């Protein structure tokens, strides 16, 4: 049976033959061949329009170009979207609600978004993910017990973030704490709960980090740090021995007295 | 003098050698055996001799060590849309040196900043070495603790004990064209007894 | 590669590819180059389909010595043209709305015209 009536514009039509490389508009095609298609070539895209593409849902590769639409809220009917691959500061507005349906995504990465209210409770139900990122988020209190049954993390990619606080014991079933680096941040309180049972620790990790002087709290890892300054390196071009001073006092060691 | 060297020139201070009426010795690094992986497909002993492009246009890009068997067709990526477009020609030698051995010092090597982004590609027919800068942010805070400003400059995490997987790979394409340009020489014969 | 169920002009293509006396058949084939000629001269030419002819906008006139043709689709879209010959005698009316771009023609010959009544402002925009 004939199929017409698939380009309802005329320059949408033109368009779709010049990316397509389609030569007339009399061809036939297959939904096995189609469907075993993981490439498609469309150079030049002048999409401007996205009306017609609603009739086909079976297609792998998709691509789409617009930089003057800044409403896309049209996605919310729109099923067969996956393919969200572009790099552009110039949408202003953030569609709220992307992530109800964006299930059937293959790929898709996203950065310097402007979300002001990022939702709590991402990964409430869905652990099925492998690569997760964490890319650009602002969520300032998290639910507590969020992470019990996650025991399963082992790669983790915390830099390139805003993060300001973390809450207190956060890492508490977490006993393999193995890679992180915490430059460049602004941290202001250390996770409890973390050292208890951590005697048999390999790895540790205290560089750039200010260390409170309250006695008698830090003072015997101070302590035992200070007398292997021969291995403890800076980034900066200072005298390292007289690096390690605490703030304030300015007495010597011998004539402080810890107070209870 | 290049592969020789022992403060070898980084992957910002690469440097593009014109090679004219001269032969690469291909039989002696080939036949090496120094590096185990030798996944380099492409050359023949019958036709080695005519290996002879009077212009070579070969063509470098950058990859990570562990990405290099994740490429795949139909896979896109801003690490091979924003150096050079990877055709489905990546069957080639793979010219990769192990020089991060020979770069040991005692104290820590701080000073070897790597740059994985570059503001634009290798253009044809233009030469350009410079060194340009890229920052990730707009407003500056030079190293002011504030807000809207990162640091570029990533730890190289050089412990000694660390793991040895993060050897680089770089595979270069050699094209066989006959334009309207002369030619003397093409190889070398062996004398005989 | 030879494709069935293209084509379905055969004496328009014969006689496109006969009487320009080309070098020999092993040349390729493209659109550009083909839809060079803005003036078709083919006598007697009764080409009718003419649907979807926005991908051949560089044709201005047609010349169509086919009386059957009685189809409006010539004139529905066709709003380039400089001059007018259609031998159509039971013409009673005229497409409205062409007039829009139309300033491009120059000379026109409308004879036979049986309009007993004229409609208003069909000539306003005509400076």
């Amino acid at each position: 049976t004939p199929i017409k009536q698939i380009f309802p514009d005329d320059a949408f039509a033109e368009t779709i033959k010049a990316n397509l490389k389609k030569k007339s508009v009399t061809d036939a095609v297959t939904q096995n061949e189609l469907n075993s298609i993981d490439q498609i070539y469309a150079p030049d895209s002048d999409i401007k329009s996205v009306q017609g593409i609603q009739y086909l849902p079976n297609v792998r590769s998709l691509k789409l170009r617009s930089n003057k639409l800044h409403d896309i809220s049209a996605l919310k009917e729109l099923t067969n979207l996956t393919f969200l691959f572009l790099n552009l500061n110039q949408l202003q507005s953030l569609p709220n609600g992307v992530f109800d349906k964006l299930t059937n995504l293959k790929e898709l990465v996203l950065v310097e978004n402007q979300l002001q209210s990022l939702p709590d409770g991402v990964f409430d139900k869905l652990t099925n993910l492998t690569l997760l990122h964490l890319m650009v988020n602002q969520l300032q209190s998290l639910p507590k017990g969020v992470f019990d049954k996650l025991t399963n993390l082992t790669e983790l990619d915390l830099s390139y973030n805003q993060l300001q606080s973390l809450p207190e014991g956060v890492f508490d079933k977490l006993t393999q704490l193995k890679d992180l680096r915490l430059y460049q941040n602004q941290l202001k309180s250390v996770p409890d709960g973390v050292f208890d049972r951590l005697t048999s620790l390999q790895y540790i990790w205290l560089h750039d980090n200010p260390w409170d002087c309250t006695c008698p709290g830090i003072r015997y890892l101070s302590e035992w740090i200070n007398k292997h300054s021969g291995v403890v390196r800076s980034f900066i071009p200072l005298w390292a021995p007289d690096s390690a001073k605490c703030s304030g006092s300015g007495k010597p060691v011998r004539s402080i007295i810890c107070p209870t | 003098e290049v592969f020789n060297a022992t403060r070898f020139a980084s992957v910002y201070a690469w440097n593009r050698k014109r090679i004219s009426n001269c032969v690469a010795d291909y039989s002696v690094l080939y036949n090496s055996a120094s590096f185990s992986t030798f996944k380099c497909y492409g050359v023949s002993p019958t036709k080695l001799n005519d290996l002879c492009f009077t212009n070579v246009y070969a063509d470098s890009f950058v990859i990570r060590g562990d990405e290099v068997r994740q490429i795949a067709p139909g896979q896109t990526g801003k690490i091979a849309d924003y150096n050079y477009k990877l055709p489905d020609d990546f069957t080639g030698c793979v010219i990769a040196w192990n020089s991060n051995n020979l770069d040991s010092k005692v104290g820590g090597n701080y000073n070897y900043l790597y740059r994985l982004f570059r503001k634009s590609n290798l253009k044809p027919f233009e030469r350009d070495i410079s060194t340009e800068i890229y920052q990730a942010g707009s407003t500056p805070c030079n190293g002011v603790e504030g807000f809207n400003c990162y640091f570029p400059l990533q730890s190289y995490g050089f412990q000694p004990t660390n793991g040895v997987g993060y050897q680089p790979y770089r595979v270069v394409v050699l094209s066989f064209e006959l334009l309207h340009a002369p030619a003397t020489v093409c190889g070398p014969k062996k004398s005989t007894n």
